[PDB]
RNA sequence: CCAUCUGUGGGAUUAUGACUGAACGCCUCUAAGUCAGAAUCCCGCCCAGGCGGAACGAUACGGCAGCGCCGCGGAGCCUCGGUUGGCCUCGGAUAGCCGGUCCCCGCCGGGGGUCCGGUGCGGAGUGCCCUUCGUCCUGGGAAACGGGGCGCGGCCGGAAAGGCGGCCGCCCCCUCGCCCGUCACGCACCGCACGUUCGUGGGGAACCUGGCGCUAAACCAUUCGUAGACGACCUGCUUC
RNA sequence: CGUCGCUUUUUGAUCCUUCGAUGUCGGCUCUUCCUAUCAUUGUGAAGCAGAAUUCGCCAAGCGUUGGAUUGUUCACCCACU
RNA sequence: AGAACUGGCGCUGCGGGAUGAACCGAACGCCGGGUUAAGGCGCCCGAUGCCGACGCUCAUCAGACCCCAGAAAAGGUGUU
């Protein structure tokens, strides 16, 4: 009793279900709450991290000892082909939180979209929305589709936009779109909505939502490490060498008189594949890649104002376990949640 | 004891007239208006008579601790009637040691930015309650004048300056710095 | 069939006692606008004894154990659950009738609400003593949907004031209609017999 | 505010107790919550009824302070209260309230037939004021 | 045409605090709320009407899924004016909170 | 931590400090009233999402099936509870509601006179259908909408749970839908229980039955490995 | 000089429970909790000029280590903070 | 730990004391009616759903029924 030497906690109780996330895409818990004084824009965005390289920058921090000198810094580059806005969803709040009022999809939807709405593309007859596209085309539902905008505009309060990645531009095996639902923090809710009515099934790059040196947040799903016990999952101390029944355990998992094991205590279970939300990553360089066909292919990436070589950001022989970066990208200071070839969602 | 009744009498001069929507008191005078609602205190207010405007607040049975609050009614009404014919000029005088405190007003007579208090890099924005007025007194060193109708809001304004310029972690018997109030007076002097 | 209790202006236990008996007799009550429920005593006392309830927590996992609700909908509800024999099935089924609602919902806004004079703030407190709201302490503890109910309190009160506009308009004429002729042969049987 | 008080000579109604329904006249107060009443021409004799029992009217009288029974009796009927209590719109309310309980069951039938006749006339005539409020503004 | 009885919810059994007596009921009938005006309701014949799956008909003709349990009012109970009762069977104890039918029978008027 | 990367602000207040100000003619931070106020307290940020709820998609043929929505009556099985519904001011309680001129919000609703009512009668101890046996024969008062509906179709109103409410324009048809009376009949079942509704209630199974439509999928085996102790998840599969 | 208590972190007093057994000192490992606060924040009082200390209040959110001897709880000592 | 008088549990239920050997009532065949005991009468829970009567008391740790399950010295312009 009375430990005789105070020790801090092992692990955090704020992440207590050390448990597989219910999801594969990084769900955004809370978009930044809209102030309509700003011009109309998005917040969140989908992107696939590829690998890491590093960088040399002229640091500029007057007051520090680092200043005016070359620093190497770890970056991570994230391949972001442009999204396609397909749907609009309006929410109305209740006294029980936001309730999804109603949805509007696109006029015609692409091919990798419908592959998300099925668990097996081969066996299926690819029949999604084939009785939905008639009410954009025939007039009979078409005057009650604009009813669904007129009653959208009056009642709903925060509108969100169903958009997804383009998998045709990505070197993986997957070919399922990652469909999302991202919030416009625009002005008045008519003009917050009159911006997204313009642009169903039209592409949106990253350099409109994000810019150079805009500090964003990363939401994504962590490493798959497996099923690992106490001193590995929670980093509790190994026992001394003499110990019968095991070196690698925690020993005392409770008192007597609470005759019941607490939740606070560390014990064996599943390590990794958790959902996490990284905060305050800095964008360094918005990249554009592999332009038009007249100049038959100009590559020209990895080009500062001082290295100045017709290069490409993928390394000499492709990234390890990724593929080959062909698209627009985002590069970010430091290490970022998730394995290679794994979707992670960005956020202002 | 539960005494039968108690009553004060409040006279109103002729250039100010008081109307009520119930317990709420609306006072309008020469230099504006101000109003106070007494929606919590449970005592009737009685205007009586034309040409003269005698006010007579009277409280019936009551316990003694509710008997004590009826004088508080007439002592708050006679700081609106005076506050709408005269208003309250508060003269706070700055005292300083080796460092001279310097002070400005930015927003129209409502915001006060105090600097070089005792030797800080830190400035102090003392935003006032809406309805009072700033004034730096001239023909006098470092005197700050606060005006307005409502004696709560003027003294609430005059407290947030005296309480912001406080020396901490030191002797406060000595190290006498600050912006202390010195005199609460009238705007229309002697009327 | 159903009775509807307007909830404002009442005390907590002095109303919830009466509901707990009327729901044990096979009736169906719906308490509406349970935000303006009062509670006797000053506010900071009624906030201490609800933070004292929040420190009650079982020390092996709180996910089982005392479920501290926060909305004043489910605060009045957990009080009434205290006054019914919920561990037996006769007290389980006396919760299949009480449907507390906060704000005034659209199934229950267009009914003539009934109030309880046996539980009001006017009657039961001595007027010189201090009283809290169930609404604003639930604002202090976790119920973060306060203003988006007071946004909807006025948006119902806006459309209700326009009904009273035209209910008295459909009542102002029938006083003018009874100023017309040939009814007084049938006023004769009612003025004699309590019109 | 507080338009009618208690006073030596205030006619008061008595809603309940062992003297329910009849009037009194306050002769003197004794200790705040109780008071001394008597009534000469309303058959309630001189005793102490409490204030939460009773019920105040508008009628003051002119008494000496706690005089004998005879000096209530003259100033009562010099004021002639039961006439001034008759044609008021509050004693008609209590007398209507007691007519309806003792209403015999055939008299419930006569009311029921002759109530709906004036409902099937007022409802069929206030509907025309709805017709005449909109033919006006039809241009 | 017309209803000829009084609505009367079934409140409990005549209980102590631990044990209850099955052999007398007690009824809160709708309308009376004092002991002064329960003198009308004394000795009135009351009945609990419910359903079954089987068919039988006491009166009339054709049988049906309805059967009844009789009873009568015994005496008053408490100043709130509910009424203890005494049926010729004991109650099913489902009936708590349900009402029964209390007739206009056995008049002394 | 032996390499690198990041770690988050709002509110009510405690202690203390004041204001205004009585009690007690002053005074007083308090008796009522207010203000500042922090590693504490709650929330956000952050993690999981329930015997909780939405929105939206797709809804099974072949060779004969089979299945929705709407119109159906016939019979059978089971679960039971009810016996008319009130279609809504805000709030105040040392105060309140009615009707009403003057000068204000795109021809209504807002502020003040004044007039009523008030132990609430423009009164849920109240109100309206109503306790409607039905019908005929016949006369007086009330009446110019007819009112159910398979209606026919249109219209906007009401999102916090819209599942709910009115109008217009035609129509098989009603000119007997109510009060006061004239005249006479229907099971008048021989004193007697579960009658009178809701309601052609809620359930699932099958046959004769009109009009409209509907031609999917999941899971597994197979593959991948962003994942895995096995399940779970992640993906792939076209005759290009 | 007195006098009123609290507390069960010290021993003692008692034998109520356990003798068909409740595994009994100390350390190592890990979690929680109390507040009679050493430090950190807010503050008030000094024989508070500043610095440095001392007394009380709100306060358990977060900290309260590295070793020599001892088998030790304790004790002692160097070093840091 | 040890006594004296008498009662009580042990051997004994039931009502009440939330719960209990021993308190307060009260002692037992099986039952139907009526009434009270100790106790209680916001709702769990039968009964004040009385127009109960008179005064006191506000706590940022209120107080709330013998044994009985938490308290003193001392102090207060908190209030009579």
């Amino acid at each position: 009793s009375h430990r005789k030497f105070s020790a801090p906690r092992h692990g955090s109780l704020g992440f207590l279900p050390r448990k597989r996330s219910s999801r594969h895409r990084g769900k955004v818990k809370s978009f930044p709450k809209d102030d309509p004084s700003k011009p109309v824009h998005l917040t969140a965005f989908l992107g696939y991290k590829a690998g890491m390289t590093h960088i040399v920058r002229e640091v500029d921090r007057p007051g520090s000892k680092v200043n005016k000198k070359e620093v190497v810094e770890a970056v991570t580059i994230v391949e972001t082909p442009p999204m396609v806005v397909v749907g609009i969803v309006g929410y109305v709040e209740t006294p029980r939180g936001l309730r999804t009022f109603k949805t509007v999809f696109a006029e015609h939807i692409s091919d990798e979209c419908k592959r998300r709405f099925y668990k097996n593309w081969h066996k299926s007859k690819k029949k999604a929305f084939t009785k939905y596209c008639k009410k954009w085309q025939d007039e009979d539902g078409k005057k009650q589709l604009e009813k669904d905008f007129s009653s959208m505009k009056k009642y709903c309060q925060v509108i969100r936009v169903i958009a997804h990645t383009q998998m045709r531009l990505l070197p993986l095996r997957q070919k399922k779109a990652h469909l999302m639902e991202i919030q416009v923090n625009g002005g008045t809710v008519a003009e917050k909505l009159d911006w997204a009515r313009e642009r169903l099934e039209q592409q949106v790059p990253v350099n409109q939502v994000f810019g150079q040196d805009e500090m964003i947040d990363v939401i994504g799903v962590t490493k798959g490490k497996g099923y690992k016990g106490v001193t590995s999952r929670w980093h509790t101390k190994k026992l001394p060498r003499k110990t019968h029944r095991g070196l690698r355990k925690v020993a005392c998992i409770g008192a007597w008189h609470p005759a019941r094991v607490a939740f606070s205590v560390a014990r064996a279970g599943q390590k990794g594949y958790h959902h996490r939300t990284e905060i305050n990553k800095k964008i360094y360089k918005i990249g554009q890649g592999y332009l038009i066909k007249d100049g038959k292919l100009i590559k020209n990436n990895a080009s500062t104002d001082y290295d100045l070589s017709d290069k490409s950001i993928n390394p000499l022989g492709g990234f390890v376990h990724y593929g080959e970066v062909t698209n627009d990208f985002v590069m970010l200071k430091g290490c970022v949640v998730g394995t290679k070839k794994r979707v992670l969602t960005l956020r202002k | 004891m539960k005494t039968i009744l108690s009553n004060q009498t409040v006279d109103i001069p002729e250039n100010v007239d008081i109307t009520l929507k119930g317990r709420t008191v609306i006072v309008k005078g020469p230099r504006g208006t101000l109003r106070r609602d007494f929606n919590h205190i449970n005592v009737e207010l009685s205007l009586l008579g034309k040409k003269k405007k005698r006010l007579r607040v009277d409280k019936w049975w009551g316990n003694r601790k509710e008997l004590a609050t009826v004088r508080t009614i007439c002592s708050h009404v006679q700081n609106m009637i005076k506050g709408v014919t005269l208003g309250f000029r508060y003269k706070m005088r700055s005292v300083y040691a080796h460092f001279p405190i310097n002070v400005v007003i930015q927003e129209n007579g409502s915001l006060v930015e105090i600097r070089n208090f005792l030797g800080e890099k830190y400035i102090r924005r003392v935003r006032m309650r809406p309805g009072v007025a700033c004034s730096v007194s001239q023909a006098q060193k470092d005197e700050l004048i606060l005006e307005g109708n409502d004696i709560e809001l003027v003294s609430n304004s005059a407290a947030l300056i005296q309480q912001a310029t406080t020396v901490k972690n030191k002797d406060i018997r000595k190290f006498l710095d600050g912006i202390y109030v010195s005199e609460k007076g009238t705007v229309q002097q002697a009327d | 069939q159903v009775l509807v209790l307007d909830g404002r202006g009442h005390l907590l236990g002095r109303l919830a006692a009466i509901v707990a008996k009327q729901v044990l007799l096979g009736r169906k009550v719906v308490v509406v606008r349970c935000e303006g429920i009062n509670i006797s005593g000053n506010f900071y006392r009624n906030k201490l004894k609800y933070l004292a309830f929040l420190r009650k927590r079982m020390n092996t996992n709180p996910s089982r154990g005392p479920y501290h609700f926060r909305a004043p909908s489910r605060i009045f509800w957990r009080t009434v659950r205290g006054m019914l024999p919920h561990k037996t099935k006769r007290g389980q089924a006396a919760l299949d009738r009480l449907k507390v609602f906060d704000g005034i919902p659209p199934p229950y806004d267009k009914k003539k609400r009934m109030v309880v004079p046996a539980a009001l703030k006017v009657v039961r407190l001595k007027p010189t003593r201090k009283f809290a709201y169930l609404g604003r302490l639930a604002h202090e503890v976790g119920w973060k949907y306060q203003a988006v109910t007071a946004t909807l309190e006025e948006k119902r009160k806006e459309k209700a004031k326009i009904h009273y506009r035209k209910k008295k308009q459909l009542m102002r004429l029938r006083k003018q209609a009874e100023k017309n002729v040939e009814k007084k042969i049938d006023k004769y049987t009612e003025v004699l017999k309590t019109h | 505010v507080f338009r009618r008080f208690v006073e030596v000579g205030r006619v008061a109604y008595v809603s309940f107790g062992p003297h329910a329904g009849k009037l009194v006249a306050i002769v003197d107060v004794i200790d705040q919550n109780r008071a001394l009443v008597d009534g000469p021409c309303t058959q309630v004799r001189r005793q102490a009824m409490p204030f939460k029992c009773m019920q105040l009217t508008d009628f003051i009288l002119k008494f000496p302070h706690s005089a004998h029974q005879k000096y209530v009796r003259q100033a009562w009927q010099k004021a002639d209260i039961n006439t001034k209590w008759a044609a008021t719109r509050w004693a008609k309310k209590i007398e209507a309230r007691e007519r309806k309980a003792k209403m015999t069951d055939f008299d419930r039938f006569k009311v029921m037939k002759a109530k709906k006749m004036r409902n099937r006339i007022i409802k069929n005539e206030v509907k025309k004021l709805q017709k005449a409020a909109l033919l006006k503004a039809s241009p | 045409s017309g209803r000829l009885w009084s609505k009367a919810i079934f409140a409990g059994y005549k209980r102590g605090l631990r044990n209850q007596r099955e052999h007398t009921a007690l009824l809160k009938i709708e309308g009376v709320y004092a002991r002064d005006e329960t003198e009308f309701y004394l000795g009135k014949r009351c009945a609990y009407v419910y359903k079954a799956k089987n068919n039988t008909v006491t009166p009339g003709g054709k049988p049906n899924k309805t059967r009844v349990i009789w009873g009568k009012v015994t005496r008053a109970h408490g100043n709130s004016g509910m009424v203890r009762a005494k049926f010729r069977s004991n109650l099913p104890a489902k009936a708590i909170g349900h009402r029964i039918r209390v007739m206009l029978y056995p008049s002394r008027i």
